[PDB]
RNA sequence: UUCAACGAGGAAUUCCUAGUAAGCGCAAGUCAUCAGCUUGCGUUGAUUACGUCCCUGCCCUUUGUACACAC
């Protein structure tokens, strides 16, 4: 949409700004070691994002909820979304 | 904070900070005789001369909530439940008590029968909410599990004087004023274990006071008919600790409760016609910057 | 004075 | 007295009932395949539910 | 010099005038607070612009309302409306636009005659 | 609407009578688009009750 | 065990009316009575069989329906009966020509015909009658159906010859500890004992004999007094 | 149940009016519809022939 | 855990608004007492006419609802009973002390029964509603009657009209007043114990339509 | 102390579907009408139908015509 922006730190919190007037939106707070990969939905609706402590979260976004939390066996270095067809690639650590 | 002192045909409710009436009950037809406010504090129920309880909300005089008709002999002591809140135990001249629920306010949910003269007090037992303890003029308290009949009693403690009070300290243990001494009874063991005979005339009634900022962890007052009220202290074996004597005979006498956070009160009623309270009392922006 | 339906369902 | 629910799926039009009387078509929720013509009196539309204290009649008309 | 906002209010013959800037956060009625808007039982009426969106949203602007016209239950819908079409119009010009239609949902969840009166009627059968 | 006022009750009597008349086939014959106007109609918006029968006489008559 | 109630001294009872939906009554509903008035050239009288010819055959209609002394004797039955004096009845009359009357139990209707005759034409055109004492209204022209005064819970049955024949002392306990009893009976001379089909759901009858309507009354009444004890 | 007895004047008429037990104030009432009844037809006669 | 901020300094106005007014949003309450979650239509076939899903602050929604057929079935149905409330010669238009009166019943529902008003309410419309009624074959006018079913927007229509009439011959000439009344009305209706207008007169229309269908 | 009316008005009957019924006051007094009142103006504001030709009536048509398809 344009309207959010999405900020991982290294110590694993989610920040989403607004783009247009730059103000905190909201902040998410499951990780705790640092966040290498956010990414959303083609509606908005679904966010996936993935930490290097190796779990790849699941939250819906319009609603604040998690929908699930899923602990892989490595760290993850980096994800991306491709968007279409709702499927996400994660370079694991082993 | 507050305290109803029942008079002739009236109830005022006297505040615990200013000592004034400040709202007062006063369309009654007979003399009435027991209110007391529901464990919420938030309505007053008041057993009148005609047998008629009238249950107002407190705070406002104005709004009488409900009318339970009860037997056509006055009804002289009414107490909602001190566990359950839609409950209300009315005994009255007619050797019967009754438990009311305040939603079907037609018949009596419960009705407690089986003393032979004059019951003048009800009491509940304060962890066992099935368990009322009622008590009359031929001593005898007589004590009921409402899951039962009701019509019979579990057990009944003999005291021998017609008991004018009866009060409960513990879940355990019960207090039964009556005559010139007070009695407790162990009520696990059916068995009375304290008797104090301290006074001259018949003890007219007992309040109890648990936790509250003392050096008495408990402490139980008693008024009794020669101008005394008296406090004695459960822990050490009833012993009488402090007195007050009055201008006349004392016929009802209350504290502050445990949580009371403010002006701490004692009120003695007497039958003089007059009540008595003691209480016991408790620069620039720029500069700060700097 | 029957109708269509209640005729064809007596008959 | 056991009492049943029924499912309008059908207000019968042009049936001749008197007036404030409609006629209509309820399925049952226990089994919700077999139907029964009942009439009913107020306002009543499709696939609004109703009461049925007895399902052992079926209804003529009224008139 | 300041970012506001005015907008307006109506049912039958109340009309309230509503002026959004930006401030410390104080909702004003005729001079007045907010909490003080007679007859006290419709009060929640004219309060349901700030709990249906919660007041982080009034925590950095000030509205100020004039209400003329009309009676006690008139004038309350008149204040309702100029309060919430108020504060989406503040958020359209100078919040983002994300939060405007957040508040027009919202709002239009509601009901949308805190956005859109009822104004020309009746109607000849 | 005389097709849609009828209970099932009547439309499984109305499928004997069709079952009967086409076997004297001079009046099947005389009356071929009525008989399958009404009974394509009356099944079709008996549909959901009918395949809901559980009687092996039916089947055989439809068939 | 159980002490005595706190006054010996009996209270009246508290007599009853339309007023009352609540409390458990007999009412008593003296249907197709002929109550009409008429014009002498004057003087205003209440139709009779006898004080006339002709009158009710220039009115079109036949001399054997204007029998109003049939509902004066019902009436005196009803209000001498002790359950009446118990408190325990309301008495309901509805003319032939649609008119619902509300009686009282505390009235005391005059023991002569012609009394009752002037008392019904003040009544019949003036819809209201005080007492001599004046302080309430004791005899009033109410409003239609009667469904609105009977009490919410009232089971309401009807008095004819042919029906199955009950007793009243058990039928009046089959019925519960709120339900009043409004029984229809028919004033007429003679007639079809139908007169008020749209109100009842019990047709019963007292007797296997043509019964009089004063003696179906005090049959009821009397049973009524022994099923509730009186 | 208490037993009242009912009020009603004896060979009650409606049409005329019921007997008051004082000649100064049913006469005033008689000539106050006299008079109301006589002044309405004169001044309608008078204004109609005026007309 | 997983928690989520969403607010990042404490509120506070420059306007001072009572606490309990800043704790309404956090949920919808009625006079910002009586809480609308956890109140069911224990009674299908009513649910889709008795309307409790949408929560209001006050029973003084002004929206139209007399303009199409079933769109008084989505009034929230205390306003319902507000409206219902608020008719005779002598109380028409007088929808605030209508709702005023229907803010001390709920008030004093809830002190007897120590329970949801709005549970109360719409338990008694769901007991109150009759499920049968007569209509008049008429044959020109011969009297008898023919059981007929009863759709539930008349029985909603219906319960309410009870409910509130009832309060009111109850009020009529005695000591209590109609929010007194209604409130006994409703906890009687609620329960289901006989002693109402309103189920009484349930009970006569049920047994009149079996006795004559 | 004790001698007239009256405590929401019988049978019948009329009107009425959303800013409507009803409550409430405030102004005006516009060539006819009205002040024994009339017309404006706002304030508050519902219940129940919103279906049906079963009853009571009133109306329309009875070649389909107008061009396909279908009936």
């Amino acid at each position: 949409c344009g309207n959010f922006g999405f900020i991982g730190s290294s110590n694993g919190s989610i920040t989403i700004y607004n783009m247009q007037s730059g103000i905190l939106r909201k902040k998410y707070k499951l990780h705790k070691r640092a966040v290498t990969g956010i990414s959303l939905d083609g509606m908005n609706r679904k966010m996936v994002s993935c930490g290097l402590d190796g779990i790849v979260g699941f939250y819906d976004f319009n609603k604040s909820t998690l929908l699930g939390k899923l602990k892989l066996d490595a760290p993850i270095t980096a994800m991306v979304y491709h968007r279409s067809s709702d499927l996400f690639a994660l370079a694991l650590d082993d | 904070h507050d305290f109803a002192v029942t008079s002739s045909t009236r109830v005022q409710i006297f505040s615990s900070r200013t000592r004034q009436v400040i709202k007062t009950f006063s369309r009654f037809k007979d003399v009435v005789y027991s209110a007391s406010f529901r464990s919420d504090g938030k309505l007053l129920c008041a057993g009148d001369a005609t047998g008629l309880v009238s249950v107002y909300d407190s705070y406002n005089p104005r709004t009488i909530l409900l009318s339970i008709n009860a037997s056509t002999h006055p009804t002289h002591v009414t107490k909602f439940h001190t566990q359950d809140n839609k409950i209300l135990a009315t005994a009255s001249d007619d050797r019967v008590t009754r438990l009311w629920d305040i939603s079907n306010a037609y018949e009596p949910q419960l009705e407690l029968t089986g003393a032979t003269d004059y019951v003048r007090t009800l009491s509940f037992i304060p962890a066992a909410p099935h368990l009322v303890a009622t008590g009359s003029y031929d001593g005898l308290i007589r004590l009921y599990d409402t899951r039962s009949s009701g019509s019979t009693p579990i057990y009944s403690l003999n005291h021998d004087q017609p008991v004018e009070n009866v009060i409960a300290v513990s879940p355990t243990q019960i207090v039964s004023c009556g005559g010139n001494n007070f009695k407790v009874w162990d009520l696990t063991s059916n068995k009375k274990l304290y008797e104090r005979g301290n006074f001259n005339k018949a003890v007219t009634c007992l309040d109890y006071v648990e936790n509250f900022d003392s050096p008495m962890q408990s402490a139980l007052i008693a008024s009794s008919l020669d101008g005394h009220v008296k406090v004695f202290d459960p822990l050490d074996n009833f012993q009488v600790k402090f007195g007050w004597k009055f201008s006349g005979p004392v016929l009802s006498c209350a504290v502050s409760p445990s949580t009371a956070q403010g002006n701490r009160h004692l009120v003695a009623g007497l039958s003089s016609g007059l009540l008595a309270i003691r209480t016991k009392k408790k620069k620039s922006n720029n500069f700060q910057r700097m | 004075s029957l109708k269509a339906g209640e005729r064809l369902m007596e008959a | 007295t056991p009492v049943t629910l029924a499912k309008v799926i059908k207000v019968l039009g042009r049936t001749g009932s008197r007036g404030g009387v409609t006629q209509v078509r309820v399925e049952f929720l226990e089994d919700t395949s077999r139907t029964i013509v009942r009439n009913v009196k107020g306002p009543v539309r499709e696939n609004d539910i109703l009461v049925l204290m007895e399902s052992e009649r079926e209804a003529r008309r009224l008139r | 010099a300041v970012p506001s906002v005015q907008t307006f209010g109506k049912k039958k013959s109340a009309t309230a005038v509503a002026h959004v800037k930006a401030g410390k956060g104080l909702i004003k009625v005729n001079g007045s607070p907010i909490t003080l808007v007679e007859p006290e039982i419709l009060r929640f009426k004219v309060y349901e612009p700030l709990l249906l969106v919660g007041l982080d949203k009034f925590s950095n602007i000030d509205i100020r309302v004039r209400v003329t016209g009309g009676g006690h239950v008139s004038q309350v819908y008149a204040i309702r409306q100029a309060i919430a079409k108020g504060l989406v119009a503040y958020h359209q010009k100078y919040v983002d636009e994300q939060s405007k239609n957040e508040l027009k949902k919202a709002f239009t969840s509601y009901d949308r005659t805190l956005l859109i009166a009822d104004s020309r009627r009746p109607e000849p059968k | 609407d005389a097709l849609m006022v009828m209970p099932f009750s009547y439309v499984l009597k109305f499928l004997k009578f069709i079952d009967t008349v086409m076997q004297n086939k001079t009046l099947l014959h005389s009356h071929l688009p009525l008989i399958c106007k009404n009974l394509f109609f009356i099944i079709k918006f008996n549909h959901k009750e009918l395949v809901s029968q559980k009687n092996e006489e039916l089947k055989l008559q439809i068939n | 065990q159980k002490a005595l109630p706190a006054s010996l001294v009996p209270q009246a009872p508290p007599v009853l009316t339309s007023k009352d939906k609540i409390t458990k009554r007999m009412i008593v509903v003296l249907a197709m009575a002929s109550l009409e008035t008429h014009k002498i050239s004057d003087k205003y009288v209440l139709l009779n069989c006898d004080d006339h010819q002709g009158l009710l055959k220039k009115m079109g209609r036949d001399i054997s329906e204007a029998r109003p002394d049939i509902t004066h004797q019902c009436l005196l039955t009803l209000l001498d009966s002790p359950i009446n004096k118990a408190g325990k009845l309301q008495v309901y009359i509805q003319t032939s020509r649609g008119i619902l009357i509300e009686v009282n139990p505390t009235v005391r209707i005059p023991r002569t015909f012609k009394r009752f005759s002037g008392l019904m034409v003040q009544l019949l055109h003036k819809l209201s009658i005080r007492s001599v004492n004046s302080e309430e209204k004791l005899l009033k022209v109410i409003k239609n159906p009667i469904t609105d005064h009977l009490p919410t819970k009232c089971r309401k049955v009807t008095l004819s010859f042919d029906a199955p024949v009950i007793r009243v002392q058990d039928y009046i306990e089959k019925l519960d500890d709120d339900e009043s009893i409004c029984v229809f009976v028919g004033a007429m001379a003679r007639g079809k004992d139908n007169f008020a089909d749209e109100y009842v759901d019990e047709k019963v009858g007292l007797s296997n004999y043509p019964l009089s309507a004063s003696v179906a009354c005090s049959k009821f009444c009397h049973g009524a007094e022994d099923a509730w004890n009186i | 149940i208490p037993t009242h007895a009912p009020k009603y004047e004896e060979n009650f008429n409606p049409d005329k009016k019921s007997y008051d037990p004082d000649r100064t104030r049913s006469e005033i009432n008689k000539m106050k519809a006299q008079l109301k009844k006589e002044r309405k037809f004169t001044m309608k006669e008078i204004r109609k022939d005026a007309k | 855990d997983f928690e989520v901020v969403e607010e990042f300094t404490p509120v506070v106005l420059a306007t001072p608004i009572p606490e309990e007014v800043q704790q309404a949003q956090t949920e919808i309450k009625l006079f910002n007492k009586w809480s609308f979650e956890e109140v069911e239509v224990k009674d299908a076939s009513l649910v889709d006419y008795v309307q409790v899903r949408q929560p209001i602050f006050v029973a003084h929604t002004a929206g139209r609802y007399a303009n199409k057929r079933f769109r008084k079935a989505q009034c929230p149905i205390i306003e319902r009973l507000t409206n219902s409330l608020m008719m005779n010669g002598r109380n028409n238009g007088k929808k605030l002390k209508a709702v005023r009166i229907i803010k001390h019943t709920l008030d004093i529902i809830n002190v007897l029964t120590d329970q949801n008003p709005i549970q109360v309410v719409v338990d008694a419309i769901t007991n109150t509603g009759p499920r049968e009624d007569t209509t008049r074959v008429g044959g020109g006018g011969a009297a008898r009657r023919q059981a007929v079913d009863v759709s539930p927007l008349r029985r909603v229509n219906q319960a309410i009209a009870l409910l509130t009439i009832g309060a009111r011959e109850a009020a009529f000439r005695n000591i209590k007043t109609i929010a007194e009344t209604l409130a006994e009305e409703l906890i009687n209706a609620a329960k289901g114990s006989s002693t109402s207008y309103a189920i009484k007169k349930k009970d006569e229309l049920e047994r009149v339509a079996k006795s004559n269908r």
